[PDB]
RNA sequence: AAGAACCUUACCAGGUCUUGACAUCCUUUGACCACUCUAGAGAUAGAGCUUUCCCUUCGGGGACAAAGUGACAGGUGGUGCAUGGUUGUCGUCAGCUCGUGUCGUGAGAUGUUGGGUUAAGUCCCGCAACGAGCGCAACCCUUAUUGUUAGUUGCCAUCAUUUAGUUGGGCACUCUAGCGAGACUGCCGGUGACAAACCGGAGGAAGGUGGGGAUGACGUCAAAUCAUCAUGCCCCUUAUGACCUGGGCUACACACGUGCUACAAUGGGAAGUACAACGAGUCGCUAGACCGCGAGGUCAUGCAAAUCUCUUAAAGCUUCUCUCAGUUCGGAUUGCAGGCUGCAACUCGCCUGCAUGAAGCCGGAAUCGCUAGUAAUCGCGGAUCAGCACGCCGCGGUGAA
């Protein structure tokens, strides 16, 4: 068969997704969405690229992803899925991009500053 | 009393727990890096001169 | 105090470090070694007008290279005084030592030479105003784009101190593509200590 | 294959042009050379206040970017060994061959 | 601030109920940036709503946020050297905001050791227009227009 | 915290070796801040020179759980 | 002060010195030592092999002692109001100047003023001004996407596997790092003097200085620093200098500034159960195995590092117990028994276990920080350290009005 690769990056994480036609499944680090990842209900979050592109499926997922915390690497799965759905059919690009949900969040943790207590927190300063 | 206490490091100590570290060209006992054997600001002054190899100013 | 060394601003961007090394696990030895090699040079700098000492590292051959505006006055008689430098120098290091003499040209646009010359003339009861003016006029007429000069201390053998100087030619400083030279010199006549600062610009 | 060389220095253009010279000698005087593999460029930090006596609210931080280079040669001859252990210049880069 | 108006920080609806108002209810309750606990207690509170006398819990939320949510407000102003007040309008955004503010105020100290039947019975009884929060809105309307007198000429 | 043997100052140990089988001297003009007590010490009197003057005090058999620096304090708060 | 048993540490109580603890020169020079013991609170007095020319030209020269000798050495002793140097603050505020033309009897002015706009002396229109320079902005670094080049110690898409990317294989991905492209109000519509400019629309990873840094003009405050250093003048220089032992410099009737943990049930306890990035390392990080409730101890393994180790990250998630109390909240203070480092940790170090279990249920007048990956919360790393952190620097997870 022909594999459908997909890359995924958000919040100091990295996701390599391999996509395949099937019945609608998800295997992350050889484990299911409720096995490797806890209670979190990101059904609309992860399968929202299946909101308008082949609604609502059903294709099967193999993905190897590490780095960051739990929700941040789950945010990387959107890039692999929607990018791979772009790779399958170009004609779903407009319906995605009118809702967006394809561009990378270019934002991560702020650099500190010496003298301050945090990246923007200043010390408690008496008037005199 | 610095010039005797410059020579205080140049002798062997009475026992182990007195070998303190200071700068070489000045003699500050505080805030001396153990890698370069230079104090707080003599490191800073020689750093601007472009005479220490390596070191640049850091910004990111 | 709120201004920065341009030599600190431009190191590792458009100019190089002196002691061109790599030193894993033997660094401080060569550091204070090279600092003492730097300290011995006060015999030359008295009257031979050396400027910089570029310091290299062979296998185990010690490599420096001095830059002065007098090639004949450092080589001495036939190569007899340079041998005296090697003899007094190899006692200090204790290694295969070799020195190079690279003749630097155009002394009329540097910072250390011109500034140390006028620091010499400040001791001899010279009007500092016309000293600044003659220095900037001789520096500009050798091809330049700007000179800044400033003197601080107990000027004119007098009361409460000043800090001033005269400057000509449009010198940029707050940019990067500079290739400029800065030098600080001390000079006392009898009252404490006086200092000078000096600036050039010569393109990019 | 019984030769591997590392170049740990500071100025990366001196680094990679000296790497290009020794790869030149390698593919001239033998055969089957790999590429100039780069390495993750370890970096330290330093921090010194911008004053002498007081005024702790303003500092200055310095750094040490040490690039590293890595080159492997596959199935050489002892003639290129004679070329590689005797070619020495430049100077600011580490000069050490290994197995 | 001083130059003029500003942006609005757009939000996204729920994973289940798809409501920005309930999303705002989530992001009000969340203490110290822990969204798992607030989501758990809000979905389980809607489950408690659905068990006893509740069918569309988004709609009983909307009834509660009808009858706690104001229409007017006071504002303690000053003009020329004394501290006064005035019956003032309210934007629809701040109207919902103050409604949620008053609800989560009285959602703190009901007396139940359940972390969510205080919430559940709060919006139930606010849809039943009882509890102190609907009466808080009625006292806000009460203290409005009594100060209409010394504020209509400013 | 030195269960590989409790510690005694050695010249003080020299004098206690000199004075166990012999008679006893109350004058011990040193610090002994690095010398504990264990029950083979009772009967000696020590003038602990605390760096200011020296404080003569004897030894009790329940003055045995500790060192020789309690009895010349260097604070003097009155 | 980026480390405060001793040392550091100048303040003292003793016990000690005078060309000296440290520098230069003449003469004898000179290859100078070390080790053991006697005794001191030691520093030091003394005895035992005692330091031993590296060219010998028939003349001496190097390692430094030790001695004569004086030149002298030395001072954290005073003056930031005699100073060089370096630095705070106004403040990243947006000003500050020059040439030529013109006006004014002259000092001088105009430009740089009026209308709009920007973060801005940034830009447009206008006006006897036309321009330029220092500033602002840009040129530098990091971060947001992608291409090339190079594929091991890195990754595993296509095959066999176990303890596994391992073993073979591959450089597809991912990642590492040199060079590149990409974002410039570049285009659409409206507003506006058509101009500058504001808003909406498109493509795009990024649209309106993308995000973040580094960079601090003219000058003000005789601001701070003779205690890093240098340094005029004043003073000491058988003593304000010198050597060593023992003690402080957190002693506390009290008041003030900064920080940490609580006053619980969005929690507490018990069990099981996932995911970071920055860095650090040979006299150091410790693999594995064993002993102890424990802190730790032993045997012993890889590694001068994309290989080995710190190092299963915490908050997480799923169950079970607790049921609103001065309470399984709280853990201050105290007894006992232990570890760890040096020479011993009673003044004065860090940690473990057991025993007690306070004040304390959100705090007056007032007051502080903060505009988005921020505030709040939770861990981790090291400079320098023997050991010593609620401090500082830095990284990352969750993530709001
Ligand atoms: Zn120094």
């Amino acid at each position: 068969q022909v594999q459908y690769s997909g890359t995924g990056r958000r919040k100091n994480a990295v996701a390599r997704v391999r996509l395949v036609p099937g019945t609608g499944k998800i295997t992350v680090n050889k484990k299911d969405v409720e096995e490797y990842i806890p209670h979190a209900d990101l059904r609309e979050v992860i399968n929202q690229p299946f909101g308008v592109t082949e609604t609502k499926g059903a294709y099967d997922v193999i993905v190897n992803v590490n780095g960051g915390g739990y929700a941040g690497q789950s945010g990387a799965i959107r890039h692999g899925i929607a990018r791979a759905l772009l790779q399958v059919d170009p004609d779903f690009r407009s319906a995605l991009k009118r809702a967006g949900l394809l561009t990378r969040d270019a934002r991560m943790v702020e650099r500190k500053k010496p003298g301050l207590k945090k990246a923007r927190k200043a010390s408690q300063f008496s008037k005199r | 009393a610095k010039k005797s206490m410059i020579a205080k490091n140049k002798r062997p100590a009475k026992h182990s727990t007195q070998a303190y570290t200071r700068c070489e060209r000045c003699g500050r006992p505080h805030s001396v890096y153990r890698k370069f054997h230079l104090c707080r600001i003599c490191f800073r002054e020689l750093a601007y001169k472009g005479q220490i190899p390596g070191v640049k100013k850091a910004s990111w | 105090g709120q201004k920065v060394h341009p030599i600190g601003m431009r190191v590792g961007i458009i100019r190089d470090w002196d002691a061109k090394w790599y030193a894993e696990k033997e660094y401080a030895e060569f550091l204070h070694e090279d600092l003492r090699i730097r300290k011995f040079i006060a015999t030359k700098l008295a009257d031979a007008a050396v400027s910089t000492i570029e310091i290299e590292r062979a296998a185990n051959r010690v490599n420096i290279s001095i830059h002065t505006a007098k090639p004949g006055m450092v080589i001495g008689k036939g190569g007899s005084e340079v041998e005296n430098l090697r003899k007094e120098l190899n006692k200090l290091t204790g290694k295969r030592v070799h020195i190079n003499i690279v003749e630097i040209k155009k002394p009329d646009l540097d910072a250390k030479l011109v500034g140390e010359g006028i620091a010499r003339q400040l001791e001899n009861r010279v009007a500092f105003r016309r000293a600044q003016k003659q220095a900037i006029q001789r520096a500009m007429r050798a091809g330049a784009k700007g000179i800044k000069t400033q003197v601080s201390g107990r000027l004119n053998g007098a009361d409460i101190a000043r800090s001033e100087g005269y400057s000509e030619g449009t010198v940029p400083l707050h940019t990067l593509r500079a290739d400029i030279d800065y030098a600080w010199e001390e000079a006392d006549t009898t009252y404490g200590k006086l200092g000078v600062k000096v600036w050039i610009y010569r393109g990019e | 294959q019984k030769i591997r060389i590392r170049l740990k220095a500071y100025e990366h253009r001196i680094l990679d042009q000296s790497a290009d010279k020794i790869v030149e000698t390698a593919k001239r005087t033998g055969a089957d050379v790999s590429g100039p593999i780069p390495l993750p460029t370890e970096r330290s930090l330093y921090t010194v206040i911008r004053a002498t006596h007081k005024y702790k609210d303003s500092r200055e931080q310095f750094e040490m970017r040490t690039h590293k280079r890595l080159i492997d040669i596959v199935n050489p001859t002892p003639k290129t060994v004679d070329a590689l252990m005797k070619l020495d210049l430049p100077s600011g880069v580490n000069i050490e061959i290994k197995l | 601030p001083r130059k003029g108006p500003v942006a609005k920080r757009d939000v996204l609806p729920d994973p289940i109920y798809n409501s920005k108002l309930v999303t705002r209810l989530i992001n009000r309750v969340m203490v110290d940036g822990k969204r798992g606990i607030a989501a758990n207690i809000i979905y389980n509170s809607f489950d408690i709503i659905k068990e006893s006398t509740g069918n569309d819990p988004l709609e009983v939320f909307e009834q509660a946020m009808k009858n706690v949510m104001p229409v007017l407000e006071v504002k303690a102003r000053r003009v020329g050297g004394s501290n006064y007040q005035v019956p003032v309008e309210v934007r629809p955004e701040r109207r919902t905001t103050l409604g949620l503010r008053w609800v989560v105020n009285y959602a703190r100290l009901r007396g139940e050791h359940t972390m969510e039947e205080r919430l559940a019975k709060e919006i139930m009884d606010a849809a039943n227009n009882t509890g102190a929060s609907v009466k808080k809105r009625e006292d806000t309307h009460k203290m409005a227009d009594a100060n209409r007198a010394f504020a209509h000429y400013r | 915290s030195l269960k590989k043997g409790p510690f005694v100052d050695d010249h003080l140990m020299k004098k206690v070796e000199a004075q166990q089988g012999a008679e006893k001297k109350k004058v011990i003009k040193t610090w002994s801040r690095r010398s504990t007590i264990f029950p083979s010490f009772v009967g000696f009197t020590i003038a602990v020179y605390d760096g200011r003057k020296h404080v003569p005090v004897y030894i009790q058999e329940d003055m045995v759980g500790h060192k020789l620096g309690e009895f010349a304090p260097t604070r003097t708060y009155r």
